[PDB]
């Protein structure tokens, strides 16, 4: 004679949920580093990302040419007139590191203790003056 | 009811944002706010294509 | 005639519940549940037990979710601890009471 | 650990660079960063 | 003794060798509390099985009427049973009775509020997806108009200039 | 002033656009899988009885149930003697 | 790498490079 | 609760307890009063939740079969609504994309160019 359960939450999440999203999904995460988002993702939203960035990077105002703009595909062309350094993105962020300074006639690249001036540009963008000037 | 005649209707209930975030030992809450907006550039991975 | 109608809930909805409940977590890593081979690979040929295809004898539910979880070489390497076991089992007995204190 | 670390053939020279290395900080003040977002 | 050995044995196989589609599981079984066949209730109705007694009209307020007169019958039933002699066992079966009878009440019940619970979740439903539309439709007009409004001020803004 | 105010009316139709096709693939994925309710009402009704998939006509005030079924049924039922 | 990057400090000079193979 | 299956079974329990507190005081001096009063209270209650799930819950008549054929078409009716307002908000999002590309392009070139 015992009367018949409801559990409103449960039913209504058993009738067309077929999955366990009211319960804790922290399983291979506690106990695991898992990757949490972003698997897969990434790869068809990298498209309105770029598309993103591009819009931003024209709405921002951009400084004069100076014989030093860029623009491509791809992603933000920092510069690339004569020996002029490379680099992109990875309010807005402001990502760096993508490439470096160019030179020919050897004599045997610079080695990588040039992340003094990595250091230094990470400084001068997380110290939000001036990036573009500087 | 167990084989009566049926009618395939569309059940949508609310499914936003149900307990997600782990608790321990009861006292917990919900944390999605669906921020699109900030989520729109926020995927930390690798720039090298690997894929 | 065996083939057909001897194993598609005798030993396979048991032996998924049995290899999926949370009592004998703990209790399947000493026969070899991950470390064969062909165990995974035979596992995953034969996830059809609580798809969308066979929804005609659905009865044992999370059948699916050890052979996505578990047998990802990730989460049962880990956890063979004591304190790591018992966190678990903390964390996954509170999941019984969604209904009363989800508010 | 065994392929490689930093670099192997990085030979001094033009490490002058370095020399001039030791003119930037001071052509232009690290600006502070204090923030791991 | 508890591990996917004969199972996945069996299944180690490249190709079509392996296990087909599963029928319909029409076999022995304790899957539950049932032998896991479909078409196959738990509990009867109060209409078939046993004799019916009440008419087509299933009226609650006769019901719950008849249910009251046969729990002051049984009670009297017991009561006279305590004061003359025990040898009447009549009790316990009024007793079984009326516990069967409830338990076919409560699955009444559950059978007739379902239906109305599933069409108010779908009328719900209807109008929460007429509601999102709705409201994506005014979004929609709302982009138009900006972007509308945004084109007329960019040729005004020519002109003057 | 006009590629700000383009910006702004684009950034509103975007997130409108993430929104419908958020609703577009909710109601595609409840379309793709669907049964009759007979087997979905059968499903219910036998895990509703038993404290399987939740909490069992059984409930009081703080229920020591866990995840799993139970631990007679595991023991000695058809769950842990499937082979053996 | 992700952890902190509260490498403050100062120097942000140095040199961090090898190649003594020469008699020298 | 405010449903139907929820107060049925509240009146159950209800009509059950009143039933089982009649039988004890049957087959068992303000203490009598106060069990009297409370035999009272209990019997108005079952009394007022049968009338109630006569009343407010659905009775035999008013069938859901005609109401499961309008919920299929007004099913229906809403996803041919929502389809319309998705492919006029596809088209929409390309105009704004389309449109914001074009306007991003030109505000380079202008600077480019001076």
């Amino acid at each position: 004679a015992r009367l018949p359960s409801f559990a409103i939450p449960y039913a209504i999440d058993v009738l067309t949920t077929g999955s366990y999203p009211r319960l804790p999904t922290c399983i291979r995460d506690k106990i695991i580093p898992p990757d949490p988002i972003t698997k897969i993702e990434k790869q068809a939203t990298l498209h309105q990302l770029n598309q993103i960035l591009r819009h931003r990077l024209v709405t921002t105002d951009l400084p004069p040419q100076l014989a030093n703009l860029t623009v491509a595909n791809g992603r933000v062309k920092f510069r690339v007139e004569g020996e002029f350094e490379a680099t992109l993105t990875v309010d807005v962020p402001w990502r760096l590191l993508k490439l470096e300074i160019l030179v020919e006639d050897k004599e045997l690249v610079h080695s990588m203790q040039i992340s003094f001036i990595h250091q230094l540009v990470q400084s001068r963008l997380f110290a939000d003056e001036k990036p573009l000037q500087d | 009811m167990s084989g009566v005649r049926a009618v395939r209707i569309s059940i949508e209930s609310a499914c936003e944002k149900q307990v997600h975030e782990v608790g321990l030992d009861g006292t917990e809450t919900y944390l999605p706010p669906l921020s699109m907006s900030q989520n729109l550039a926020r995927l930390a991975q690798r720039i090298d294509f690997s894929q | 005639d065996d083939a057909g109608n001897r194993l598609r809930f005798q030993l396979e909805l048991e032996f998924v519940q049995c290899l999926a409940n949370p009592n004998y977590l703990n209790f399947l890593a000493q026969r070899g549940y991950f470390k064969d081979k062909a165990f995974v690979n035979y596992l995953k040929y034969l996830l059809y037990w609580k798809d969308p295809e066979y929804a005609k004898y659905l009865k044992y539910p999370q059948c699916l979710h050890m052979l996505e979880l578990l047998q990802y070489e990730h989460f049962r390497k880990e956890l063979v601890n004591a304190q790591c076991a018992k966190f678990i089992d903390e964390q996954q007995i509170l999941h019984w009471q969604h209904y009363s204190r989800k508010r | 650990k065994a392929k490689r670390k930093e670099e192997p053939s990085s030979i001094f020279q033009r490490q002058r660079v370095d020399a001039l290395l030791l003119d930037l900080r001071q052509k232009f003040p690290p600006k502070f960063v204090q923030l791991k977002p | 003794m508890q591990y996917i050995k004969e199972y996945t044995d069996e299944n180690i196989q490249e190709g079509l060798a392996p296990k087909p589609p599963p029928p319909i599981k029409d076999s022995y079984m304790m899957f539950g509390n049932q032998f896991q066949c479909d078409d196959l209730i738990i509990r009867p109705l109060e209409s078939q099985g046993i004799e019916r007694l009440h008419p087509m009209q299933f009226d609650h307020k006769k019901e719950l009427r008849k249910l009251n007169m046969s729990i002051l019958i049984n009670f009297l039933d017991l009561l006279d049973i305590l004061i003359r002699s025990p040898g009447s066992i009549k009790r316990e079966e009024k007793l079984e009775d009326l516990k069967l009878l409830f338990v076919h009440v409560h699955h009444l019940i559950n059978e007739y509020r379902p239906h109305q619970a599933r069409e108010t979740l779908r009328v719900m439903m209807e109008v929460q997806k007429r509601q999102r539309l709705e409201t994506a439709e005014r979004f929609q007009k709302h982009l138009e108009r900006v972007i509308e409004m945004i084109q007329n001020c960019l040729a005004s803004l020519p002109d003057d200039l | 002033q006009l590629q700000k105010q383009l910006k702004e009316a684009e950034q509103i139709l975007a997130t409108a656009v993430y929104q419908a096709k958020e609703k577009l693939k909710s109601i595609e994925k409840a379309r793709k899988g669907a049964i009759s309710s007979e087997e979905i009402i059968k499903y219910a009704h036998r895990i509703s009885a038993s404290n399987a998939v939740c909490a069992p006509l059984t409930w009081v005030p703080g229920d020591p149930r866990r995840p799993y079924p139970t631990d007679l049924e595991m023991r000695s039922g058809l769950l842990g003697q499937m082979n053996n | 790498y992700y952890k902190f990057p509260k490498k403050k400090d100062v120097e942000f000079l140095p040199p961090q490079l090898p190649s003594d193979k020469f008699k020298d | 609760m405010a449903d139907r299956l929820t107060q049925l079974q509240d009146a159950v329990n209800s009509l059950a307890d009143q039933f089982c507190n009649a039988i004890g005081v049957l087959q068992q001096a303000n203490p009598t009063e106060e069990y009297a009063q409370l035999f009272a209270a209990l019997i108005a209650r079952t009394a007022k939740d049968i009338d109630v799930l006569i009343d407010s819950l659905p009775s035999e008549e008013s069938t859901a079969a005609l109401q499961a054929a309008s919920l299929y078409k007004l099913e229906e009716e809403n996803h041919e609504a929502a389809t319309c307002l998705e492919d006029v908000v596809y088209r929409g999002d390309m105009l704004l994309e389309k449109i914001q590309s074009a306007l991003a392009d030109i505000a380079q070139s202008q600077l480019k160019t001076r």
